[PDB]
Order: structure tokens, then C-alpha cells, then sequence
RNA sequence: UUGACCUCAAAUCAGGUAGGAGUACCCGCUGAACUUAAGCAUAUCAAUAAGCGGAGGAAAAGAAACCAACCGGGAUUGC
RNA sequence: AUAUUGGCGAGAGACCGAUAGCGAACAAGUACAGUGAUGGAAAGAUGAAAAGAACUUUGAAAAGAGAGUGAAAAAGUACGUGAAAUUGUUGAAAGGGAAGGGCAUUUGAUCAGACA
RNA sequence: GUCGAAUUUGGGUAUAGGGGCGAAAGACUAAUCGAACCAUCUAGUAGCUGGUUCCUGCCGAAGUUUCCCUCAGGAUAGCAG
RNA sequence: CGUGGAGGUCAGUGACGAAGCCUAGACCGUAAGGUCGGGUCGAACGGCCUCUAGUGCAGAUCUUGGUGGUAGUAGCAAAUAUUCAAAUGAGAACUUUGAAGACUGAAGUGGGGAAAGGUUCCACGUCAACAGCAGUUGGACGUGGGUUAGUCGAUCCUAAGA
RNA sequence: AAACUUUCAACAACGGAUCUCUUGGUUCUCGCAUCGAUGAAGAACGCAGCGAAAUGCGAUACGUAAUGUGAAUUGCAGAAUUCCGUGAAUCAUCGAAUCUUUGAACGCACAUUGCGCCCCUUGGUAUUCCAGGGGGCAUGCCUGUUUGAGCGUCAUUU
């Protein structure tokens, strides 16, 4: 069998929480099995469905945090884009498009013109 | 010996679990090249330098 | 006697464990390890040991992170998740 | 170490020059790559032609004098009597040298009716949007040569 | 031959490839021939070959025989068919390897998928 | 008494940055001897190896306190 | 525009072919050595397919002898071909302090060609 | 030989290579000492020693002249193709 | 003359057997070599005109690997020493038990520890290798079991020193 | 005459040349620019129904989520509901997570699974002692905030 992600999702935090023990309690009885039969596959499932459970409880908690944060400077450092610590620091468009008041009036005077040989 | 740290016993354990024969199943599968194990080891024959 | 009776009395590490490398070769009295070097802030490593930088490169290891950086770069950095078409 | 009726060579192989060898084998690769470069390049560039005008200059010391050369830019005071400024100039593909001086009247002139005819055989596209597709001519060099 | 910079008539490299291709990949090497009913029943050449098919050797010593596809193996690049086996000495039957290439497909196993890979093709599928 | 100022402190003060890795190529420091000279010290090897500091996708160089001596040329880099 | 025995991705060769080519075509920077810095190997190939020898017999067993599989066991997980040194058997021959060699012929063995 | 002390000895600790340590032997410093061990410069140089892999055909020497810190080597002429 | 590879060619040879290897069998060349038969073998390979080179071995106290004579030879001789029976087992000089004879002689061949090993401890199974005779035995091999702390150590302190 | 030595052959040994193989190596060329305090590189120890290794991973452990594919995996066992399907898989892709003990490694140490401090919380009749849960405290430097020091020094009180 075995727990299913899309399905975790509908149910509730605590509805999950209670998953995860009935989960844990599961597990924990099959380890008791395992050491007379000579093979437990079973359990291979169900330590599965509590890791899948467990990243369900973590993905909404995150999304929750991620979005009470959304917009705006200052967020946790783990929703923060990953990127490289290089790009990290590099300047931003904005301060890198910035232009000199004197040179903006230069670039609008006196742009590259268009042009062709022919005639 | 007889009174050791605790990372010297760690290591101490991990070697016993090392000191099986190869499985005989891993013999039968399909490319299967691996035939004995090479790398067993034996207290009076190769010492572990910790 | 300098032979094979005098070898009789080695009972003594000279090195333990590094912490760093884990290689036997911490040097307990001097408090410092003959190959990575550590406590220092910086690993030992020389350019006429080129065995020696061939052994403990990146890439001899797991690059748990290191990786994946390539892949990630090839995506342009993809912040976000996959949506849909069918199947 | 010295024998026969031989030259005196000169090698100078004494240093570790086998770490310095160049083979150039990416000679037929970087040709490619630069007609390449140029092709990806004519394409950014628009109509615009891939090369600057550049006016006649005689060429320097006793040996070369006899001949006129193509040189940098074009010399604030030519640029003036063709009547337009260094600034605009820039933007139109002619290169302008604020370091290049007048002293002969014949080759100021011939640069004066260099731009002449480059002005009068170029045609630039209005500010605005609309861009009359025009075809680049890939040279100025080869359309107005020396 | 090949025009494209990225082919590679490379025969080492091919070999690796082969040899080293993910489950995925081996999927559609392990393609079959419809028969000569089945393809211009369904306007299409070959398929790769799936579990519950239907097929005939043409090749091989096994040829003429026919009968549904027990496993693709796909781990040793052959499909076994259920119904053409070894009788052992100890008279255990024990499971004859097939090449996919030297079969031919005489019933599908059609899915919404299976069709749909059909239609991917541009062919008709009575 | 109260309020500034200069300079100097302390906070688990609010937010940031540096370290280490790699180092083929790049910018610097430091720096040999074997070798060659049929010996040998100046020389050579070599402004090389080893040692140290620092970057990038290139680095560095670059709009002349330049070259020239010509009817002069005209940032740098490279062939 | 220039550099690049590193890194990511590709296309190649009048290159090497398991004592070669990187030390490593393999659980190779491994096994192993060394207090340590460091040093550092050997090792690819049954067959299309394990069909990897049921069963009988001798044996304590390993195995042998049958049988069986296979296109082939003159392919049996000692496994493609399987040279040489060197070894067993069988057959032939010689041998009074070496053996081997040159010219020549007897004897034995063996063999080509050519008659018509 | 000596055996109650300039005694024996464990452990911890200090001293490192033109450096240490030495009741002094050039001793000892991990089987290494009139300068340890490891890697690299390094395939160091070698007028010296050893080796240098198929056949046949034709021709066929020199150990002498002169100069050289030259005398086990070169240059030079000679002989040879 | 002979090798690896490259351009050309003989629409060359080959699973009805390429290459390789073997052969006091045959033939050509003064020779380097070439050719054929038979055997073995199993997937490729050659002639000619040209190109090319990591291109030919008896030596180098040559490199790596393999193998001889020596030779069933030197030897398996220190630490006083063994013996009878039974049990087991295919098999007993060597295991188990019983008996005898001895030894170490508490400065121990006894009872425990520090350093060092790291599972050698213990049980059951068990002999291919190993214990320079043997092996049913083992510190071997296979499979398991076992190390319990408020008071014993660490941990705290300071020593030379770092 | 044997045996013994030697030579040739056949068959059988030993040994692994040779021939033929090649998921490897070497060299050239082309394209590209991406490690780390948002904890890198490296290390240790762990993780599978049955694994010593290699490869993979991190107590969510040969993997969790997501996306594409569209029925496998396979040495044995296995589940069986996964087969016209939000669905097989040691699949591909990868954008979300987890990520032990460490490491520039950062509370202090470290031949120690050694020893502190603060905050929230739970249990033990507890602000103070013990125990469980979670969150924290390195260093240099910059900008700024706040509490300050100095007859360095200006003013202002009455
Ligand atoms: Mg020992
Ligand atoms: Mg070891
Ligand atoms: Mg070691
Ligand atoms: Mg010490
Ligand atoms: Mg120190
Ligand atoms: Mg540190
Ligand atoms: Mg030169
Ligand atoms: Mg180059
Ligand atoms: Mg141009
Ligand atoms: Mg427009
Ligand atoms: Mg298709
Ligand atoms: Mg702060
Ligand atoms: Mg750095
Ligand atoms: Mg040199
Ligand atoms: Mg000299
Ligand atoms: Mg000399
Ligand atoms: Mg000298
Ligand atoms: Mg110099
Ligand atoms: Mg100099
Ligand atoms: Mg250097
Ligand atoms: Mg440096
Ligand atoms: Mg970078
Ligand atoms: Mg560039
Ligand atoms: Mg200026
Ligand atoms: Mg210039
Ligand atoms: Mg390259
Ligand atoms: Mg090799
Ligand atoms: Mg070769
Ligand atoms: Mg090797
Ligand atoms: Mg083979
Ligand atoms: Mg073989
Ligand atoms: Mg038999
Ligand atoms: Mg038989
Ligand atoms: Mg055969
Ligand atoms: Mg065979
Ligand atoms: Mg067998
Ligand atoms: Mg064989
Ligand atoms: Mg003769
Ligand atoms: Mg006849
Ligand atoms: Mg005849
Ligand atoms: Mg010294
Ligand atoms: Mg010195
Ligand atoms: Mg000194
Ligand atoms: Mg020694
Ligand atoms: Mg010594
Ligand atoms: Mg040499
Ligand atoms: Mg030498
Ligand atoms: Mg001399
Ligand atoms: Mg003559
Ligand atoms: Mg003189
Ligand atoms: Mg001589
Ligand atoms: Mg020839
Ligand atoms: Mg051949
Ligand atoms: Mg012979
Ligand atoms: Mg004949
Ligand atoms: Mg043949
Ligand atoms: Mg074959
Ligand atoms: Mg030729
Ligand atoms: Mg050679
Ligand atoms: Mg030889
Ligand atoms: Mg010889
Ligand atoms: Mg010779
Ligand atoms: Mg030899
Ligand atoms: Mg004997
Ligand atoms: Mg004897
Ligand atoms: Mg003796
Ligand atoms: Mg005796
Ligand atoms: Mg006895
Ligand atoms: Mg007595
Ligand atoms: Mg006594
Ligand atoms: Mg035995
Ligand atoms: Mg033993
Ligand atoms: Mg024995
Ligand atoms: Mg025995
Ligand atoms: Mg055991
Ligand atoms: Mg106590
Ligand atoms: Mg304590
Ligand atoms: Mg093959
Ligand atoms: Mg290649
Ligand atoms: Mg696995
Ligand atoms: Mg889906
Ligand atoms: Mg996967
Ligand atoms: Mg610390
Ligand atoms: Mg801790
Ligand atoms: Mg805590
Ligand atoms: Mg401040
Ligand atoms: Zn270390």
C-alpha cells in the first residue's frame, strides 16, 4: 500500500500529526515481527509513508512561514533564493543600470545612430 | 586497550561488522563479477593502525 | 641491540586520529597533523606532492553540494517548481 | 663541440623552452571562429557596417613616406570642415582622433572630401521606429578605399 | 551519413551508450515489428515492446513460435516469452531469452497511452 | 544644573561583509641549486623550480608625461 | 582580438591495445608498507544461451567412472586460442671421463618429382 | 663488571638536520649519521664502464702530423666511402 | 627481407573454417625469408604500387613474468619426558576422559593488571587453506552469544610544559 | 639387456606467450563560466526484507517531494491493488525538502561522544535544584542604533 503525497496535502496539521504517530506505532510493531520472520518487506512501505508524511508536514509549515514573509526586506535565510554565494552578492540590475546624471544627458544627445552604405 | 575512547571503540565496531564472507546471493546476479571478498581482514594477520 | 630488541619497546603513538582527515597522522605532543595540517586554518598541501594533492582533491570525495552546482547552473538557477501538461 | 667548415648557428635552447612550445593547431578552429564572430556580429550591428571610416594618413619615417596609409580617426579639425561635430560624428561610423594634427593642407583636404563622400553615400535611419530595411554593405574600407 | 555535429559515428562511444543506457532508454530499443497484418492494420511499423503482447519468433530456433510476453527484461536486453522455454535435464523449464528484433507483434495490448503513442506515430488503429 | 561638540569605548545592539577550497590559464612577492662554460667564482641554468599573498571567465593592459625626427604617426592586447 | 596539462559539455585521430595505454579497462589511489611526510601494486576474455553436468555407480570426502548438456567439454565457473622454458607417459635410437658442430658415405626410417 | 647509588626504570614533557643531544666514541638523533628521513628541482653531469635488435653485394682504414690545464679526451691534416 | 598502421587497387581470402599455434613432412631463395600439406583452432585476413613509424634482440650484474639443475638434498636436534587403556571418528604418536610417570617449585609454566592488540573471550558447527609431522584439535574456518556502576576509572585539579 | 642420460614425436602436464577482442587510456579541436559563513572542498559514522565492497544516500538514510515517461524491478523473497491509471520503475528529470558526527567551523574544549551560559516550554510540590522539548552565545571589519568614558573641549544654569 502506502501513504500518498497529493492526499497528505487535503488533510489537516493535526490530522497528519496523528498519521505519523499511527505511522511511528505501526513501525515500531513490525521491528518486533521482523526478528522471527525470516523477511519484512512490509516495512520498507511504511518507513516510507512516515518520510513522505513528514516532508507534507514541512512543506506547509514552510509555505505557511514563506508567505507570511512574502514581500518584503528581511526573510529567514533558508527561504532566501539559493543561487551561489557569488550571484548572491553581485550588484543588483539596478545598481549596475545606474548612470552618471552627466552621462545620461550624453547618451540621449548623442546615441549610436542607425545608419547603412548604399545612397 | 581495556580502557579506550570512545571514537577508538566506534572504529573498533565498524571493523567487526566488516568481517563477513561475501553474501552468496550478491553471487548469483546477472553481471555479477565480485567472487570472494577482498578485503577481509584478520587480528593476527593485517592490524588495523587504530 | 638496535635491531629487533630495541624494536620490542615501540608501544607508543606517536600520531593519533586527525579529526580533520582522519588519518593517523595527528601528532599527539605537537598537537597538529603531519598531512591536512589541521589545527590550521588552512590544509597542508604542497606543489611537488602532486600524488599527495591527487589523493585528497576535490572529487575524491562525496561533493554532497558541490555536485549538483553544474546541473542547477544549466536551469539558470531555477527558483520554483514543475506544473503540468498531461500524463 | 666544434668541427668541419659550418655556419656559427645561434639556437638558443637552454632554457626549458619545451614547457613554452605553441603548436598553433586551432588555427583552421579560431578562423572559423572569427568568421563566426564577424558573421554573429554583422547581424547585431544592424544594417551598420562591421568597420569604422578612417581617413588617409601618410605613413611615418624615411622608409615609408612614399606611401599613404589608412590611419585611426579623423582629426577634430577634418571632422569640422566637413561640417559636423566630433560628437555626432562617432555615432555615424566615422572615427574621430582628438591626437592626429594638420600639417599638410593636401592630405587635409583629401580626409575633408573623404567625409564628403562618405556622408553623401551613407543614408541614416530616423530616431523614431520605423528602421526602412536597408541591406548592410559589410565594409567602408572596401566602398571607399585608399 | 551522418550531417550533424552533435551525431557521433564514434563506435566507442556508441558501445558505451548502449551498454550503459538507463531502464528508460532500453524501452525503446527493445522495439519489435508489427506483422505484416498488424501494420497495415494499424499504419505503423514497430512498437517497443511491452509485458502482455502477443508475438511470433521469426528468427532464430525458436521460429514459428508464438505466445505473450511473460517479462521484458530489460536489465539483460531480452523478453521472455510465457509458452518458449528450456526443459531442463532435472526437467525444471527455465525461461529462453528473446530478442525483440527477431520477434514480430501479432496483438497489441492497448492502453490510453498505448493508443495514443499509435496516434503519436500517425496511424490509424481500427 | 542642564544641552551639545571632538575623540575613544561597549552591546548575543539592526543589517552586512571577510576567512577555506581550487589554482590549467592570470596579477604580485620571494627565490635556488643541479646544469653550461670541457676546471671556476662574474655569467649560465633563471628574472626558472620549490615557498608566500591575490583575482577572474578570462586576468592584466588601455585612451599617451607614447612613438618618432617623417610629407610624420596616434589607447591597449595579440599574430 | 589574447591565455588556458583545471572545471562543465561536445566532436575527433595514419595514437596505445591488458609487461601497451594514465599508477588504475576490474570493489585503484584500492590491497598493502611506513611513527610520519609519503610510497603504492598485482588483477579484463566459458558459451548465442548456464543449457553451470539430472540420474547410476566407487569413495569418509574431495573427487573418479558412466550418463547428461552443448555447434564444440580438443569450451567444465582451474573455464577463447593455449607458444616457450620445464615435466609425466609411450615409441624410437645412441652412450668406455661431457655433449653439441663441419665434409663425406654405409645402414635404418621417411618423402618429393619424373615415366608413360 | 656492578649491585643503595654520578643506581635502575614507566609515563608525561622539552630539544630537529649544518640542526639537536653528547661524563666526547664523530657517538646518538626510529636496523639510517664525518650531516637523518620524505618529495621535488631530476631523465642532474659523466672525456668513464656496459649494451645497441634483419640479410646479401661492392669499396675499405687508423693508431701518424700540428694545437689544446692536452697525456683514458678533443680540434687539425692523413688514411676511407 | 620482415613487422604495426595509412592512400590505391586485385569487385583478393574466409564460419563449406580468417588469424594464431604445432609438425627430425614437401617446395622456392646464396640469405634475410617465402610457399604448401597435415594437425589444432574459431572471425577475421592477405598480394601488388605507394605512405608512415614507438619497425626486427642473445647478451646491457638489462625490465616484468614464468621455469630448471641443485634436491626429495640442507635440514625439521636449545628449553629434562614420556607411558597404558577407553571413548570418539572414514582415519588417532598428536582430540576427549581415566590411570601412571614427571615438570614449573610461589623471584611460577600460579592468580590479576598498565601499554599494545581488538573479539583473539564464550557456544555450536567444523578441516579446503593455515598451526614448516599429523589433526577428529586450535588464537584457524562458518554461524551466533557476550562487556550492566551515584561509590571502579575517565570526567574535576594542578606539574614540566602546551 | 635393463635402469639411468640424452635427442625427436604423440598424448597428457606446467606456464600464460600468441592471435583476435576493448564501456579504458592518450592526443587534438569546438562550445561554455557555475564552490564556500544560505556552512564549501575533505573526514568520520551510519542507512537496504535478505550487503562485505563499489556506487548512492543521511535517523525522512541504495532514499522523501515535484515533473516527464507509461509497466516494471528481478539474485531470491515480496506487495499484491500499480496497469484505458494523479500510475510500475535500482527509469529519466529535478525547481521542493530532509541532510547524523564533523570540517574555513563559530559557546569553551577535543588522544574527552568532556564542560558552560542565556531564552521559551514540559515534567518533578520550583525565579534558584534535577530531567525532557525547542531556540541561541566565535573573530576582524563596515554602516547604522543604543548605553557610555575623558577638565579633549563649547556652552548653560543660579
Ligand atoms: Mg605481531
Ligand atoms: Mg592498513
Ligand atoms: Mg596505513
Ligand atoms: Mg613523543
Ligand atoms: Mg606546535
Ligand atoms: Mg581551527
Ligand atoms: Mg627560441
Ligand atoms: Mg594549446
Ligand atoms: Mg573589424
Ligand atoms: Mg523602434
Ligand atoms: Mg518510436
Ligand atoms: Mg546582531
Ligand atoms: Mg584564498
Ligand atoms: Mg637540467
Ligand atoms: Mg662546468
Ligand atoms: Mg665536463
Ligand atoms: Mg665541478
Ligand atoms: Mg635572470
Ligand atoms: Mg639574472
Ligand atoms: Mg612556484
Ligand atoms: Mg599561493
Ligand atoms: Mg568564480
Ligand atoms: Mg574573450
Ligand atoms: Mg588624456
Ligand atoms: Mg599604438
Ligand atoms: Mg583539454
Ligand atoms: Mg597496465
Ligand atoms: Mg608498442
Ligand atoms: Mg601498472
Ligand atoms: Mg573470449
Ligand atoms: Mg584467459
Ligand atoms: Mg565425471
Ligand atoms: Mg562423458
Ligand atoms: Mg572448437
Ligand atoms: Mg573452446
Ligand atoms: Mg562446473
Ligand atoms: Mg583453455
Ligand atoms: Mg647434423
Ligand atoms: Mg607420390
Ligand atoms: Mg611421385
Ligand atoms: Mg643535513
Ligand atoms: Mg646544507
Ligand atoms: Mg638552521
Ligand atoms: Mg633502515
Ligand atoms: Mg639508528
Ligand atoms: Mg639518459
Ligand atoms: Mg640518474
Ligand atoms: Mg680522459
Ligand atoms: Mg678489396
Ligand atoms: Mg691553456
Ligand atoms: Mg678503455
Ligand atoms: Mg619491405
Ligand atoms: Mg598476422
Ligand atoms: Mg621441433
Ligand atoms: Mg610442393
Ligand atoms: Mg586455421
Ligand atoms: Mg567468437
Ligand atoms: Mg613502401
Ligand atoms: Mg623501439
Ligand atoms: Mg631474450
Ligand atoms: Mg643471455
Ligand atoms: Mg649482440
Ligand atoms: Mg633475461
Ligand atoms: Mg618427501
Ligand atoms: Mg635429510
Ligand atoms: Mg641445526
Ligand atoms: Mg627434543
Ligand atoms: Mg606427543
Ligand atoms: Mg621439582
Ligand atoms: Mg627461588
Ligand atoms: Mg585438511
Ligand atoms: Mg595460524
Ligand atoms: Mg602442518
Ligand atoms: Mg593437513
Ligand atoms: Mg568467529
Ligand atoms: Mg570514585
Ligand atoms: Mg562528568
Ligand atoms: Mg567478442
Ligand atoms: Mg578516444
Ligand atoms: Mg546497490
Ligand atoms: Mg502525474
Ligand atoms: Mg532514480
Ligand atoms: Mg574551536
Ligand atoms: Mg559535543
Ligand atoms: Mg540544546
Ligand atoms: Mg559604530
Ligand atoms: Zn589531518
Amino acid at each position: 500500500a502506502g501513504v500518498k503525497a497529493y492526499e497528505l496535502r487535503t488533510k489537516s496539521k493535526e490530522q497528519l500529526a496523528s498519521q505519523l504517530v499511527d505511522l511511528k506505532k505501526e513501525l515500531a510493531e513490525l521491528k518486533v515481527q521482523k526478528l522471527s520472520r525470516p523477511s519484512l518487506p512490509k516495512i520498507k512501505t511504511v518507513r516510507k509513508s512516515i518520510a513522505c508524511v513528514l516532508t507534507v508536514i514541512n512543506e506547509q509549515q514552510r509555505e505557511a512561514v514563506r508567505q507570511l514573509y512574502k514581500g518584503k526586506k528581511y526573510q529567514p535565510k533558508d527561504l532566501r533564493a539559493k543561487k551561489t554565494r557569488a550571484l548572491r552578492r553581485a550588484l543588483t540590475k539596478f545598481e549596475a543600470s545606474q548612470v552618471t546624471e552627466k552621462q545620461r544627458k550624453k547618451q540621449i544627445a548623442f546615441p549610436q545612430r542607425k545608419y547603412a552604405i548604399k545612397a | 586497550a581495556a580502557q579506550k575512547s570512545f571514537r577508538i571503540k566506534q572504529k573498533m565496531a565498524k571493523a567487526k561488522k566488516q568481517n563477513r564472507p561475501l553474501p552468496q546471493w550478491i553471487r548469483l546476479r546477472t553481471n555479477n563479477t565480485i567472487r570472494y571478498n577482498a578485503k577481509r581482514r584478520n587480528w593476527r594477520r593485517t592490524k588495523m593502525n587504530i | 641491540g638496535k635491531g629487533t630488541p630495541s624494536f620490542g619497546k615501540r608501544h607508543n603513538k606517536s600520531h593519533t586520529l586527525c579529526n580533520r582527515c582522519g588519518r593517523r597522522s595527528f601528532h599527539v605532543q605537537k598537537k597538529t597533523c603531519s598531512s591536512c595540517g589541521y589545527p590550521a586554518a588552512k590544509t597542508r598541501s604542497y606543489n611537488w606532492g602532486a600524488k599527495a594533492k591527487r589523493r585528497h582533491t576535490t572529487g575524491t570525495g562525496r561533493m554532497r553540494y558541490l555536485k549538483h552546482v553544474s546541473r542547477r547552473f544549466k536551469n539558470g538557477f531555477q527558483t520554483g517548481s514543475a506544473s503540468k501538461a498531461s500524463a | 663541440a666544434i668541427s668541419k667548415n659550418l655556419p656559427i648557428l645561434k639556437n638558443h635552447f637552454r632554457k626549458h623552452w619545451q614547457e613554452r612550445v605553441k603548436v598553433h593547431f586551432d588555427q583552421a578552429g579560431k578562423k572559423v571562429s572569427r568568421r563566426n564572430a564577424r558573421a554573429t556580429r554583422a547581424a547585431k550591428i544592424a544594417p551598420r557596417p562591421l568597420d569604422l571610416l578612417r581617413p588617409v594618413v601618410r605613413a611615418p619615417t624615411v622608409k615609408y613616406n612614399r606611401k599613404v596609409r589608412a590611419g585611426r580617426g579623423f582629426t577634430l579639425a577634418e571632422v569640422k570642415a566637413a561640417g559636423l561635430t566630433a560628437a555626432y560624428a562617432r555615432t555615424i561610423g566615422i572615427a574621430v582622433d582628438h591626437r592626429r594634427q594638420n600639417r599638410n593642407q593636401e592630405i587635409f583636404d583629401a580626409n575633408v572630401q573623404r567625409l564628403k563622400e562618405y556622408q553623401s553615400k551613407i543614408i541614416v535611419f530616423p530616431r523614431n521606429g520605423k528602421a526602412p530595411e536597408a541591406e548592410q554593405v559589410l565594409s567602408a574600407a572596401a566602398t571607399f578605399p585608399i | 551519413a551522418k550531417q550533424s555535429l552533435d551525431v557521433s559515428s564514434d563506435r566507442r562511444k556508441a558501445r558505451k551508450a548502449y551498454f550503459t543506457a538507463p531502464s528508460s532508454q532500453r524501452r525503446v530499443l527493445l522495439s519489435a515489428p508489427l506483422s505484416k497484418e498488424l501494420r497495415a492494420q494499424y499504419g505503423i511499423k514497430a512498437l517497443p515492446i511491452r509485458r502482455d503482447d502477443e508475438v511470433l519468433v521469426v528468427r532464430g530456433s525458436k521460429k514459428g513460435q508464438e505466445g505473450k510476453i511473460s517479462s521484458v527484461y530489460r536489465l539483460k536486453f531480452a523478453v521472455q516469452v510465457d509458452k518458449v522455454t528450456k526443459e531442463k535435464v532435472n526437467g525444471a523449464s527455465v525461461p529462453i531469452n528473446l530478442h525483440p528484433s527477431k520477434l514480430v507483434i501479432t496483438k497489441l495490448h492497448l492502453d490510453k497511452d498505448r493508443k495514443a503513442l499509435i496516434q503519436r506515430k500517425g496511424g490509424k488503429l481500427e
